[PDB]
This record gives structure tokens, C-alpha cells and sequence, in this order.
């Protein structure tokens, strides 16, 4: 993941940001991600 | 949130409820961007018409909550606001062109499993994600249906509420309002017809319109919701700042710290 902000200023998250812990980070998806990635068709 | 479905447990650990200090009451929605920095609408910081010009101390957050009233200790955080930033063009006398504001917390606000910040887009997500067609999801408290069409107490949600909107075409929704919208903003929402059409609504102003990237698995916010056409408002499509267009303005803000 490529940094875009100093965290002098932004703060802490940046670089770990949408990663989910309950569910990215334990490899579980929740109920309705499927509709979303199903939609991104080329 | 109209037609939308109960949020299981931090399903959106960036959520962050906008409330005002006296009377205690939830405002609007937001986002959490980092452990210092949150999202939400300018017209929900600044808008005469609605009686509405709040100031850091008017107003604070709560970050990590499910339940819409309850207070859930060991897990939601309250912070005070240190500054706030609406951007300089935003007009509301005019439209809601540039409907976007920068919240600085006084205290950074520790993570955990409900509480998690979501990534900013950049022009690689953006071209990939933003397109007619695709669908992103939007969470939020507000009200679940028309005002006045039942006790109110079943209107307003007890838990976060979420649903998946897809991104609206251009021209298409141009033609269906007689409200600008500018280069600044995208639309979402279902087709005219899908009878039980899910939206955003008043009380969802403010909070994030994310997607998640089938390519580094993340979520990211892809606007924020400035005029939901759920519940009591008039138009077919919800009308959401284009946050990657506002990027910069973002960052130049916090390089500086307003
Ligand atoms: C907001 O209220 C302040 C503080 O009283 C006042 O100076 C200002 O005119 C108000 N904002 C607008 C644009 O109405």
C-alpha cells in the first residue's frame, strides 16, 4: 500500500486503513461484500 | 437508511456518529480517515436555512458504536473536536458544490476491533471503482423511513444500518434534478422502478460511501453523503461529495493543520 500522508500531521492509520480486524484481518468477509465485488465486472 | 439491513459488528469500524453536545442529540454521520482526522458534510457543520452554524465546542464524536442510543462502554470512544475545517468554497446559499469538512480530534483515538480507519482514494482507485454500475455501500443512523407515516420510534433505527447503493450515470441523474451537480459529486441509487429502492437519508448525511478494492483488498471512501434521496426528501438519486476530487484540498489542510 502506497503512503500518501505524514503521520507527523495525519495521525496514526494510514498505512493498515481498510483493512477490517474483524473480518479482512481473520480472513472472514462479511454478509453482503459479495454484491459489491460482484458488480466490479470489467 | 431506507431498505437497508442491521450492520453486524464492525462491519464499518470507520463509522463516527456527529452528535451536539445541548440537547444531546446525533446530527449526522462521518468518518473515521485516520486516529486524528474525520470526514463529514459541510452542510452538516454550516447551513442557516436549517438553523445550523455549530462550532468545535458545540459538538463532539463518537467512534466504534453499533447501537443508536445505548451507550456501549469498553468499545465506543467520545472525542472533542479541536478545529474544524469547512472548505472555503462551499456556498450554502448556492448548492452543494464542495459539501465537505475536516474534524480534528483533540485526543488521538485508540484502535481496535469496532474502531478502524478507512483509506482515502487515489486516481488509480478511482478509475477502477467510480463507474456507472458499480455499487458501494453506505451505513448510518438515520431515519428508516417517511416522517409521519408511523410512531417514530419505529422510524429511527436502534442499530447501524447498512446498504448497498450502485453508482448512478452522470448524464442520467443530471436530468432527473433541477439541482446542479457539479464535477465535484456522483450520484447513487437504484433505478426509478426496483420498488423497495435503498437511499440514505438525513440523519446519514455526512457518512461514507465506500467500496472495496478486488485488487489490494481494501476499503475505501469514495464520497460522502451530502443529499440522500431517501425518506422525506424530494429526487429519485442520492447526491455524494466525490472525495478523491477534494484530495488535495485535504491534504493541503492537514499538511498545514488548517
Ligand atoms: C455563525 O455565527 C457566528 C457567531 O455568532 C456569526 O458571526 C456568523 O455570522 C454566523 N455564520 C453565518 C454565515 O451565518
Amino acid at each position: 500500500f502506497h503512503t500518501f500522508f505524514n503521520e507527523k500531521t495525519f495521525g496514526l492509520g494510514e498505512a493498515d486503513c481498510g483493512l477490517r480486524p474483524l473480518f479482512e484481518k481473520k480472513s472472514l468477509k462479511d454478509t453482503t461484500e459479495k454484491e459489491l465485488l460482484d458488480s466490479y465486472i470489467d | 437508511i431506507v431498505e437497508g439491513w442491521d450492520a453486524e459488528k464492525g462491519i464499518a469500524p470507520w463509522q463516527v456518529m456527529l452528535f451536539r453536545k445541548s440537547p444531546q442529540e446525533l446530527l449526522c454521520g462521518a468518518s473515521l480517515i485516520s486516529d486524528r482526522w474525520v470526514l463529514t458534510a459541510a452542510h452538516c457543520i454550516l447551513y442557516p436555512p436549517w438553523d445550523k452554524n455549530f462550532t468545535e465546542n458545540d459538538l463532539l464524536v463518537r467512534i466504534g458504536k453499533h447501537s443508536r442510543t445505548r451507550y456501549e462502554r469498553n468499545v465506543e470512544k467520545i472525542s472533542m473536536l479541536e478545529k474544524i475545517y469547512v472548505h472555503p468554497r462551499y456556498n450554502w446559499r448556492e448548492n452543494l458544490d464542495r459539501d465537505i469538512a475536516l474534524l480534528k480530534l483533540k485526543k488521538p483515538v485508540p484502535f481496535s476491533d469496532y474502531i478502524h480507519p478507512v483509506c482515502l482514494p487515489d486516481k488509480q482507485t478511482v478509475t477502477s471503482l467510480l463507474r456507472a454500475g458499480y455499487k458501494g455501500r453506505v451505513t448510518g443512523w438515520g431515519n428508516l423511513r417517511e416522517t409521519w407515516t408511523t410512531n417514530i420510534n419505529e422510524i429511527q433505527p436502534s442499530v447501524l444500518q447498512v446498504v448497498n447503493l450502485p453508482i448512478v450515470e452522470r448524464p442520467v441523474c443530471k436530468a432527473s434534478t433541477r439541482i446542479r451537480i457539479t464535477d465535484n459529486m456522483f450520484c447513487a441509487g437504484f433505478k426509478v422502478n426496483d420498488t423497495k429502492r435503498g437511499d440514505a437519508c438525513e440523519g446519514d448525511s455526512g457518512g461514507p460511501f465506500v467500496m472495496k478494492s478486488p485488487f489490494n483488498n481494501r476499503w475505501y471512501q469514495m464520497g460522502i453523503v451530502s443529499a440522500g434521496a431517501g425518506c422525506d426528501r424530494k429526487g429519485k438519486y442520492g447526491f455524494y461529495t466525490h472525495v478523491f476530487r477534494l484530495k488535495r484540498w485535504i491534504q493541503k489542510v492537514i499538511d498545514q493543520f488548517g
